[PDB]
């Protein structure tokens, strides 16, 4: 670990002397070790690097449970294997094969979690939205109470006057 | 309809674990004799230190002349 | 942490491990052969775990959001309610408005009777 | 890795079970062809947002369920899919604060 020092030792002067900020990057930087280059994708796309089961229709739901059913009949098709020719070759794409199921039911469900991150702002604007106007009634009631209160006080007044 | 990712199992009943091997390996009948030779030997010979050096010598791996350089005496 | 999503992600786990459990365990023990009981009750306890999950599953797929809701619904909402959450900020302010106002004038005459209470003594 | 035991299966057992967990499921939910931004396409209207936020919508809004009960999103849902005592539990979908 160290500290930068270059920048350290131009901060020690005065009038306009000192250096600015410096501007903001737009491409790629390589902070820690990963790249992290900006307009990246919350959610990159399974076609980048793995084979992709599912078509455009992607209605998440019946897919999910899809691939629910498609792991355990995988299984069982597993148990067959290890039935009938533990020493074929289809195990091996079969350790593989219910292993790329598992990927799809991760990566759908990730698929949730920007929605799931919308729609949590959508609920708290709408708790927020809720917990102004119920500010607002609140103080308009004990208001509406401390002016009949200074009324009936007035209308004691007079009475002793 | 399918599933995803179904395939087609193997042959119903290939060579596997579940079959009697020796049967069908052709060695029941040596299994059902069998289930000393020192002493099946000792029916020939008499009995069955250098016998530990013939084993030794195990876990290791000019007659004429012989017959007459063989001089030695009766008594 | 805390949401249905990490439920069915720690569900799916949890199938996983219970593939990998029921094949480890049923082959590594198991009564030898003839051409025990507590591994047969193993296998049913394993069947009867990996068919509650995958129900578990199931019933959380079931709760999460439809394909209806998408994005462009919640980001009209959301443009909706911050419509809405300016027209409440400025009726709140104008009911602390009239408060404020009416405060300091009871707040200044409870001061000039007390003025006038001590300058009478 | 080497050796599973009674009592560290049955561990094994009350772990995954205490991670996982008449009827009383939810309502099921068909496909959907309207969707608002690419299925139907709705030019922005009005209804749709007056329901997004008053009415009761089992896809968008909460979750439905037999027994009648309505859970919106920021609620815990119990439910009972087996014919036993353990109850699922569904967490709060949102979590706010």
């Amino acid at each position: 670990m160290q500290y930068i020092k270059e920048y350290t030792d131009e901060n020690i002067q005065e009038g306009l002397a000192p250096k600015p900020p410096p501007p903001i990057k737009d491409s790629y930087m390589m902070f820690g070790n990963q790249f992290q280059c900006d307009d990246l994708i919350i959610r990159p796309l399974e076609s980048q690097g793995i084979e992709r089961l599912h078509p455009m229709q992607f209605d998440h739901k019946k897919e999910l449970r899809k691939l629910n059913m498609s792991i355990l009949i995988n299984f069982l098709d597993l148990l067959d294997i290890l039935i009938r020719s533990p020493g074929s070759i289809k195990r091996e794409e079969k350790l593989e094969d219910l292993k790329l199921l598992f990927v799809h039911v991760h990566h759908l469900i990730n698929e949730y979690r920007p929605h799931q991150a919308r729609e949590t702002l959508r609920v708290m604007m709408e708790v927020q939205k809720r917990q102004r106007l119920e500010t607002a009634e609140r103080f308009q009631k004990h208001l509406e109470r401390v002016i009949e209160m200074i009324q009936n006080c007035l209308a004691s007044l007079p009475d002793d006057l | 309809g399918p599933f995803y990712l179904m395939r087609e199992l193997p042959g119903s009943t290939e060579l596997t674990g579940s079959t009697n091997l020796i049967t069908h390996y052709n060695l029941e009948q040596a299994y059902n004799k069998f289930c000393d030779l020192p002493g099946m030997i000792d029916l020939p010979g008499s009995h069955d230190l250098r016998s530990l050096i013939e084993k030794p010598p195990i876990l290791s791996s000019g007659t004429m002349l012989a017959g007459f350089r063989l001089h030695t005496g009766p008594l | 942490m805390a949401d249905r999503l990490t439920q069915l992600q720690d569900a799916v786990n949890s199938l996983a491990d219970q593939f990998c459990n029921a094949i480890g365990v049923l082959q590594q023990c198991g009564p030898p052969a003839s051409f025990a009981n507590p591994t047969e009750e193993y296998a049913q306890l394993f069947a009867a775990l990996i068919a509650r999950t995958a129900k578990d599953i199931d019933v959380l797929i079931d709760s999460l959001p439809s394909e209806e809701s998408t994005a462009a619904l919640q980001a009209a909402s959301l443009y909706k309610l911050e419509e809405e959450n300016h027209e409440a900020a400025t009726c709140l302010e104008d009911v602390v408005y009239r408060g404020d106002m009416l405060l300091e004038k009871i707040q200044s005459a409870l001061a000039d009777i007390a003025q006038s209470q001590l300058k009478t003594r | 890795l080497s050796r599973n035991e009674i009592i560290q299966s049955y561990l094994s057992r009350q772990s995954s079970l205490l991670s996982s967990s008449a009827r009383q499921l939810h309502v099921l939910v068909p496909q959907s062809p309207p969707t608002d931004l690419p299925g139907l396409t709705r030019e922005v209207t009005q209804d749709d947002l007056d329901r997004i936020q008053a009415s009761q919508w089992p896809g968008v809004n909460g979750c439905q369920d037999t027994q009648g009960n309505w859970y919106d999103w920021t609620q815990c849902i119990s439910l009972d899919p087996h014919g036993d005592d353990g109850r699922l539990n569904i967490l709060p979908y949102v979590c706010l604060d």
